[PDB]
């Protein structure tokens, strides 16, 4: 502020320490200072919560920020209850022992053996440090083939009406399997109003609601983006994966296979036989034999 | 009344922890010694172990300091070269671990055993 | 290859590439002209 | 694929892809037609 000079003001602060009570201004360490803290035990403390309750693989939670002002993450930390790591934005504090320690394979965060790509964690920016997470942000080229959903960086999808049925989506260039595809954006809703709105669409037949997971839905009839339009096949050449980026939890899509210019875009709805008749009885390709 | 939900494979992965080999931290562990130079044995047991067994041979003995480290060399001395030969009649046996018949096996060849 | 079999009663009871169909404004169903394969 | 068959394997049905002739063009050849026919 130019309006008063130092003096007078740092005479102010004189004034007003004397008025307002004097700052606190206190400076901590921690007890542990560096070791004790293999990476090893947070995925034996993530074996010891794969065993108890994610056997089950079926109870996916979405990510809550949860609050340990004074108590550590115990067994009561909300994340545990909900078999899920905290996350940087979590009260538990930086020694927290359920958030992920990052992605610090050499080559890229995009393959097997890279704990983020097994795991449902999309590569942080500030963690998959030698993927080039954080490095580059503005350029669109990087090694890393887990952060596209991070940079949003999509391929150019066309559309026009699908021969099996009415619309669907087309692609401009060839695209090679296990990369990443547009993002199945939407609308999020529970699952309450999901059946009562599915009911009216049920009724109209329409089906542009996605399983997120089991506490949200994501639907796409009202808003979305172009890769709604997709259409269903039982063998297609694109697949579907839920991700889980940045604390929120969305739908990545991929090609299962080699793809070249202008094939049309096809996955699984994963719904019943029953209902996959009754929605999308339509497959167009017979055996050759 | 629930509606069709259009939903995708739920996968739960986590970083599985690194075990090696058994064996192979042997070699890792024999190249590390044999090229470190330091006892083998913690310093001072034996200063509590020769001052004892001493003690049945005559009663009173104040060591000097000195001393002590002279057989904490040789006690080492002694058994690495024994170990040493004695995995040379493991392998003779087509087996790769030692085992105490060949303790006593490479102790009368010597002739320490008499 | 033309299969050139011979005839005979008993024989009785499309390697496409490139771009096939036009394609719509996806934004508001309207047809996209060729002119605009990138901007698009 | 040495072992590709015939054109046929595309679908076993499919919605129509709509005619390009026209009803309107039909009635008009015919009575041309017709009147050629007279000649
Ligand atoms: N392979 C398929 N065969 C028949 N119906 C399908 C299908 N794939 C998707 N659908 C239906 O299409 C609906 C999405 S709206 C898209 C329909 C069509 N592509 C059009 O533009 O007119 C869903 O409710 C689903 O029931």
């Amino acid at each position: 502020i130019g309006t008063k000079t130092c003096r007078q003001v740092y005479e102010f602060r004189v004034k007003e320490s004397s008025i307002i009570a004097p700052a606190p201004a206190e400076d901590v360490d921690t007890p542990p200072r560096k070791k004790k803290r293999k990476h090893r035990l947070w995925a034996a403390h993530c074996r010891k919560i794969q065993l108890k309750k994610d056997g089950s693989s079926n109870h996916v939670y979405n990510y809550q920020p949860c609050d340990h002002p004074r108590q550590p993450c115990d067994s009561s930390c909300p994340c545990v209850i909900a078999q899920n790591f905290c996350e940087k934005f979590c009260q538990c504090s930086s020694e927290c022992q359920n958030r992920f320690p990052g992605c610090r394979c050499k080559a890229q965060c995009n393959t097997k053996q890279c704990p983020c790509y097994l795991a449902v964690r999309e590569c942080d920016p500030d963690l998959c440090l030698t993927c080039g997470a954080a490095d580059h942000w503005d350029s669109k080229n990087v090694s890393c083939k887990n952060c596209s959903i991070q940079r949003g960086s999509k391929k150019h999808l066309l559309l026009a009406p699908s021969d099996v049925a009415g619309w669907g989506i087309f692609i401009k260039d060839p695209v090679q399997k296990n990369e990443f595809i547009s993002e199945y954006c939407g609308e999020i809703i529970s699952q309450d109003e999901a059946d009562r709105r599915g009911k009216v669409y049920d009724k109209y037949m329409c089906s542009f609601l996605f399983n997120l997971n089991n506490d949200f839905v994501v639907d796409a009839t009202r808003k979305g983006n172009k890769i709604r339009f997709a259409n269903h096949s039982v063998n297609p050449n694109c697949y579907a994966k839920v991700m889980m980026v940045n604390g929120d939890h969305r739908i990545g899509i991929f090609a299962k296979r080699a793809i070249q210019t202008g094939e049309e875009l096809f996955f699984d709805y994963r719904y019943s036989q029953a209902d996959a008749l009754k929605y999308v009885g339509i497959e167009r390709e017979m055996e050759i034999p | 009344t629930k509606a069709a939900r259009k939903s995708a494979p739920a996968t739960g992965g986590v970083k599985k922890p690194h075990r090696y080999r058994p064996g192979t931290v042997a070699l890792r562990e024999i190249r590390r010694y044999q090229k470190s130079t330091e006892l083998l044995i913690r310093k001072l047991p034996f200063q509590r172990l020769v001052r004892e067994i001493a003690q049945d041979f005559k009663t009173d003995l104040r060591f000097q300091s000195s001393a002590v480290m002279a057989l904490q060399e040789a006690s080492e001395a002694y058994l690495v070269a024994l170990f040493e030969d004695t995995n040379l009649c493991a392998i003779h046996a087509k087996r790769v671990t030692i085992m105490p018949k060949d303790i006593q096996l490479a102790r009368r060849i010597r002739g320490e055993r008499a | 290859r033309p299969k050139r079999t011979k005839a005979s009663m008993s024989e009785f009871l499309t390697y496409s590439s490139g771009h096939n169909r036009l394609y719509f404004h996806s934004d508001t169903c309207l047809p996209l002209r060729p002119q605009e394969m990138e901007v698009d | 694929n040495k072992r590709r068959k015939l054109k046929n394997k595309r679908r076993r049905s499919l919605p129509r892809p709509h005619d390009f002739f026209d009803a309107q063009t039909l009635d008009a050849i015919r009575h041309r037609a017709i009147c050629f026919n007279l000649s």
